[PDB]
RNA sequence: CACCCCCGUGCCCAUAGCACUGUGGAACCACCCCACCCCAUGCCGAACUGGGUCGUGAAACACAGCAGCGCCAAUGAUACUCGGACCGCAGGGUCCCGGAAAAGUCGGUCAGCGCGGGGGUU
RNA sequence: UCCCAAAAUGUAACGGAGGCGCCCAAAGGUCACCUCAAGACGGUUGGAAAUCGUCUGUAGAGCGCAAAGGUAGAAGGUGGCUUGACUGCGAGACUGACACGUCGAGCAGGGAGGAAACUCGGGCUUAGUGAACCGGUGGUACCGUGUGGAAGGGCCAUCG
RNA sequence: UCACAAGGCUAAAACCUUAUGAAACUCCGAAGGGGCACGCGUUUAGUCCGGGAGUGAGGCU
């Protein structure tokens, strides 16, 4: 499924659209790193398992539990604690996981116009704020216990916003214009 | 004045001036041809004289600062252990260091400014002007 | 018994024996196991055919003449030299 | 990171053996499986695949082995230690020493 | 050391390092490519690891330029000081005689000496 | 442990500061792999640090506790397998008036991890300690009051 | 690392120019001192074994 689409239409178009003199030097999708940060508020042992199920269905990969650096703060705030979970995507595994995004999560949004357009991570990355859960695809009401939100992370090969930007609009990207 | 936190307690010994140029921020300055012990209140003192009678400017530049605790004979003793921290704070001052430096102000209304601080100060002193560049 | 504490605050008796050092310098003839240097860490590395004890102390593996190796400051190491 | 051929180099305690280092340079499909000797900055043996391999290049991986172990034995060098990069000591890298370890 | 060059490895850890500009590709090297199993990711072939071409030298590497930053750093004079001999009630200071910094300044550098294998001089 | 301590060691005071009388069957052995604190920009709980992402990044982190030395080619951080946190010894040193205290290559018996070179006789090191006397317990079968046993003792080990 | 002087700057931390203090700060760093080898020299002690001690209040510069 895809990358064939990712060239035929972005490939050569960039090459003319820029100035690229070679095929390596045209931007690339290095990465999508899907985020939750739970825990601090929701601290139960309960909350780690319900997170993973909602997790392996739609990326269809085992998520890490990335534990507490150790800080003593003031607030709560202790030493090794469960309390937000990764997941790394690369290849087919973010390509099916972004494909259910643009045609079926993207426009599946409520108060949906599109994404903020602005020169994100300034030497060419992009970075996804997704406000809400019940919006996606395999994520439904009558398989999960409440609500919530999360955040996803693009990496690219581009060397500037302005090369990375171009790049996902070709791909399919909601803007607010 | 005094400063704001630290060690407690220190030592005692002398040797000729080491970081005190002779221009910089000022026109005019200050100069200490004896090493002493330059108490807080004493500068205190130096400020306060010059403030007066510059009246409204406060362009005198205070180059040295009272770094170091000194300690006192509670009543009599000497059976028992070390002594009190709060005496006074001190700026170990060796001859050519700047103490103190003005702007904008005349040469006379300098000369006199300073003769009145000396007459605050424990150790004999000179007025200084320009032509020292050694870094800028 | 008061409520004043059981440890009286500000002392300083308080010290210990404590030794240390370089044992044998660049140009001796040293036999085997003759220690070199006391140290804390690393400050002189071992060498060649120069053990290290498990605090750090540089023994000699085989007898010659000490040379010391200072490289460039941080990285230093004693070594054995052998007169045969 | 780069961390492990430095690792697995200062781990071969180099003179305080007496042995000699056998490099192997497995990133690519052409080695140099070299046979260096510690205190002499000099290197005795080495067998390679740049020039002539015979088509296999992952496959070529006992072939250099057991040609080194060949190229060794004429010069006496009885008496050796391997030194991988980052190299896993599992299939190009492992092969090439069971066949050194059998070829001599 | 025929002259160049590339891949390994070394003595040497900044006079060897970074940034910025450039030259390099079908020899070498990299990415790349797919990966079900050896074997592997507290999640993912990013990494290790396996099977190979093209494509592109993009990124990385290699070489070359340059003194903007780092790094090295004089000479002169000084601080200090062994020894000799003195001043001042004291803080402190001096004279002779050798040893002599640190900082700074002139200025120096975009390294230098090896072993092995590979590829070219149509 | 640091300073005093006068660049070898050592050095006093009712001089200046601070900690110890433990802890860990993994926080040990070994073999693998991993690399930090912080800032800037960008992102759902949040919005001062934070779970993530990309740049900078000799260390500004970490090392069970005090500090100093040390340390990323790891002593830091993960895992697999394992108890060398062994028995018999100790060439040669350190250090002390002695009594103590420390480091130790190498040899034997049996092992442990590793493919292997090898490494391991506790912990990155420097604190977590207590002579001797009398006695408790496990082993050993050396003495044993005419003789053979036994009581009692001795010898290793270890507890108070 | 801690302390600190005039100013810039920004929403004060940082950062920049000018400027300092340090037993428990150190990118540096002497003169001296210590170990070892040699004696080109000039000297005259030392070490080890055994007998007998006294001294373990020191004082000034
Ligand atoms: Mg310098
Ligand atoms: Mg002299
Ligand atoms: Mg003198
Ligand atoms: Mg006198
Ligand atoms: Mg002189």
């Amino acid at each position: 499924q895809l990358k064939t689409k990712y060239n035929d239409q972005v490939r050569p178009a960039l090459m003319q659209q820029f100035g690229y003199s070679s095929v390596m030097a045209v931007p690339r999708i290095e990465k999508i790193v899907v985020n939750e940060g739970l825990g601090s508020s929701k601290e139960d042992s309960k909350a780690i398992d319900k997170a993973a199920k909602e997790l392996a269905l739609i990326t269809l990969q085992k998520p890490i539990i990335t534990k507490a650096k150790k800080s003593i703060s003031n607030f709560k705030l202790r030493q090794g604690m469960p309390v937000g979970i990764k997941v790394t995507l690369r290849g087919e595994r973010m390509y099916v996981f972004l494909e259910k995004l643009i045609n079926i999560g993207l426009p599946r949004i409520r108060d949906f116009r599109g994404i903020n357009p602005n020169a994100f991570d300034g030497r060419g990355n992009y970075n996804l704020g997704i406000k809400e859960q019940l919006i996606f695809p395999e994520i439904t009401y009558d398989m999960v216990d409440k609500t919530r939100g999360m955040d996803i992370t693009i990496v690219t090969t581009a060397k500037t916003d302005e090369e990375a930007r171009a790049l996902l609009q070709s791909m399919g990207l909601p803007f607010r214009k | 004045k005094r400063t704001k936190f630290r060690k407690q307690f220190r030592g005692r010994m002398t040797g000729d001036a080491k970081g005190g140029d002779y221009v910089a921020f000022g026109d005019y300055g200050l100069i200490a041809m004896e090493p002493a012990w330059i108490k807080s209140n004493q500068i205190e003192a130096c400020r306060i004289v010059m403030s007066r009678h510059f009246r409204r400017g406060g362009k005198i530049y205070i180059r040295i600062f009272p770094d170091k605790p000194v300690t006192k004979k509670p009543a009599e003793t000497r059976m028992g252990k070390g002594k009190g921290a709060v005496e006074y704070w001190v700026s170990v001052v060796k001859p050519g260091r700047v103490m103190f430096e003005v702007a904008g102000v005349t040469e006379e209304q300098a000369k006199e400014a300073f003769r009145l601080a000396g007459h605050k100060l424990p150790i004999q002193t000179k007025m200084v002007k320009r032509e020292v560049y050694d870094e800028a | 018994a008061h409520k004043k504490g059981v440890g009286s605050s500000k002392n300083g008796r308080d010290s210990n024996p404590k030794y240390l050092g370089v044992k044998k310098f660049g140009g001796e003839v040293v036999k085997a196991g003759n220690i070199l240097v006391r140290q804390r860490g690393t400050k002189f590395k071992a060498g060649q055919g120069v053990g290290m004890g498990r605090d750090h102390t540089l023994f000699a593996l085989s007898d010659g003449k000490v040379v010391f190796i200072n490289k460039g400051k941080g990285a230093r190491f004693i070594s054995i030299e052998a007169a045969q | 990171r780069r961390k492990l051929r430095t690792r697995r180099k200062v781990r071969t305690t180099t003179a305080a053996s007496g042995r000699l280092r056998l490099s192997v340079y497995r990133s690519s499909k052409h080695i140099y499986a070299q046979i260096i000797d510690d205190s002499r900055g000099q290197t005795l043996a080495a067998a390679s695949s740049a020039a002539l391999k015979s088509g296999n290049k992952t496959d070529t991986a006992a072939a250099v082995g057991k040609a080194l172990a060949a190229a060794a034995a004429e010069k006496g060098i009885k008496q050796v230690v391997f030194d991988r990069g980052s190299y896993k000591y599992h299939g190009r890298v492992k092969a090439l020493a069971d066949a050194a370890r059998e070829g001599g």
